[PDB]
C-alpha cells in the first residue's frame, strides 16, 4: 500500500465486503421501412442469411 | 422503298452499315443514333437539302439528337414531325430555331414572352390570372408560324373513320388499397418533396403501385408470387376481367395498354392462371424486349388473330 493504494482483506471479500452488482440493458427495434420491406427479429440461420 | 419505287434513278443509299456514300456521289439516310455516332466530317458536309423525318425525336432543345441536329446547319434545313407539340411550346422554338434560326426569337424571348401561360398574358384581356383570355398575342404567334407548317386532318379526305369513343372509366379504391394510399401520404413528407424521389416526383410511381398491383407492391415479387397478384386488392382487376369477359362473349379483338413491364406480367400471371374465367381466353403478349421480327409477327397475328 505504499503509494496511494492499499491493501483489502480477502476474507472480508469473501464475506460479501463491497460486492456490488452490475446492470447492462441492451436495445433493439424493427426498423421504421415498411415500404415493402422490414428487420424482424428471428433466430438466423447459418444456411440463410 | 419509296425512293427506287417512283424515282429509281436517285442515288439513295442507308447509312447503318453502308460503305463509300461520299465518296460516291446525291441523297443519304440515317438514323438519329448513327447521327450521334457519325460526329466526324459528316456534320461538315453541308447537306444543301437537309430533311428529319422524326421531329417529334428533336422536341427537347437540351437533347443530344436535336443539339446534334443543329449543328449541322444547312440553307433549307426540314422537319417532317410526326406530330405537333405535345408538352411544350419550347418544342416548337427548337423545331422551328433548327429549320428558321433567324425568324424566331432567343430562348429567352421565348419563355418569357411566346408562352400561352400567364408568361405571355394568359389574361391577355386584363381578367382573372387564369389562361382564359391569352389571346391577340399567341395567337399573334401562331398566325406568325402558320405560313412555315403545314397540316392535313386525316377527316380531310380520310372521312371514313368510325366513331371514336372517349369513354373514361372509373373505379374505386379498396379498403386495403386506401389504407396503404394514406399509410405513403402521412408518411410521404420527409422534407415535403425529398426532390421528389418517391414521395411527390415518384411517389407517384408509388400511388400509381397502389393503384394497380398492391398485392405486388416491392420490387422482391417472388416472395408473393405463389398468393399473389391477388384481384381482390384492385377493382380495377375486376372491371378488367369483366370487359374482357364481355368482349370474348361478344368476339371482339380488345387491345390492353399497360404501365412498366411489372404491371405487365402481373396482369398475364392474373389472366393466365389466377382466374379460370379469364384463363379460357386466348391471349397475346408482347413488351419492349420482344424482337423486331418477332414484334411484326406478333403484330400480323393480332391482325388476323384468333385470340382474345
Amino acid at each position: 500500500n505504499q503509494e496511494d493504494s492499499m491493501i483489502m482483506n480477502q476474507s472480508s471479500i469473501d464475506r460479501g465486503l463491497f460486492r456490488s452488482l452490475f446492470f447492462r440493458s441492451y436495445m433493439d427495434q424493427e426498423k421504421k421501412y415498411g415500404m415493402s420491406i422490414t428487420e424482424t427479429f428471428e433466430k438466423p440461420q447459418r444456411t440463410n442469411t | 422503298n419509296e425512293f427506287q419505287h417512283w424515282w429509281p434513278p436517285l442515288r439513295t443509299v442507308i447509312l447503318h452499315s453502308m460503305g463509300s456514300g461520299m465518296a460516291s456521289d446525291h441523297i443519304l439516310i440515317t438514323t438519329y443514333v448513327g447521327l450521334r455516332i457519325h460526329s466526324d466530317k459528316l456534320l461538315k458536309v453541308k447537306w444543301q437539302y437537309a430533311v428529319l423525318d422524326e421531329g417529334h425525336k428533336i422536341r427537347n432543345p437540351d437533347s443530344e439528337i436535336s443539339l446534334t441536329c443543329k449543328k449541322l446547319k444547312t440553307h433549307n434545313r426540314i422537319i417532317l414531325s410526326g406530330t405537333p407539340i405535345q408538352n411544350n411550346l419550347t418544342e416548337l422554338w427548337s423545331l422551328f430555331d433548327f429549320i428558321f434560326p433567324g425568324k424566331l426569337g432567343t430562348l429567352p424571348v421565348f419563355q418569357q414572352q411566346f408562352v400561352i401561360p400567364i408568361n405571355i398574358g394568359g389574361y391577355a384581356n386584363a381578367t382573372n390570372i387564369q389562361v382564359q383570355t391569352g389571346y391577340k398575342c399567341a395567337v399573334a404567334l401562331r398566325d406568325l408560324i402558320s405560313p412555315y407548317l403545314l397540316r392535313r386532318v386525316k377527316a380531310d379526305v380520310a372521312k371514313d373513320l368510325p366513331q371514336k369513343k372517349e369513354m373514361v372509366l372509373f373505379c374505386k379504391l379498396t379498403k386495403y388499397q386506401r389504407s396503404k394510399y394514406l399509410e405513403f401520404l402521412h408518411s410521404s413528407d420527409l422534407n415535403q418533396i425529398q426532390n421528389g424521389k418517391r414521395n411527390v416526383l415518384f411517389g407517384i410511381d408509388i400511388l400509381r403501385k397502389i393503384c394497380n398491383h398492391p398485392d405486388l407492391l416491392d420490387r422482391d415479387t417472388k416472395r408473393h408470387n405463389p398468393d399473389y397478384g391477388d384481384p381482390k386488392r384492385s377493382g380495377k382487376m375486376q372491371v378488367v376481367k369483366q370487359l374482357l369477359l364481355l368482349w370474348h362473349k361478344q368476339g371482339y379483338k380488345a387491345l390492353l395498354f399497360t404501365q412498366s413491364r411489372q404491371m405487365l406480367d402481373i396482369l398475364e400471371e392474373f389472366i393466365s392462371t389466377k382466374d379460370p374465367d379469364l384463363s379460357h381466353l386466348n391471349y397475346l403478349r408482347m413488351d419492349g424486349t420482344t424482337n423486331i421480327k418477332g414484334r411484326q409477327s406478333l403484330v400480323d397475328r393480332f391482325n388476323n388473330e384468333s385470340f382474345d
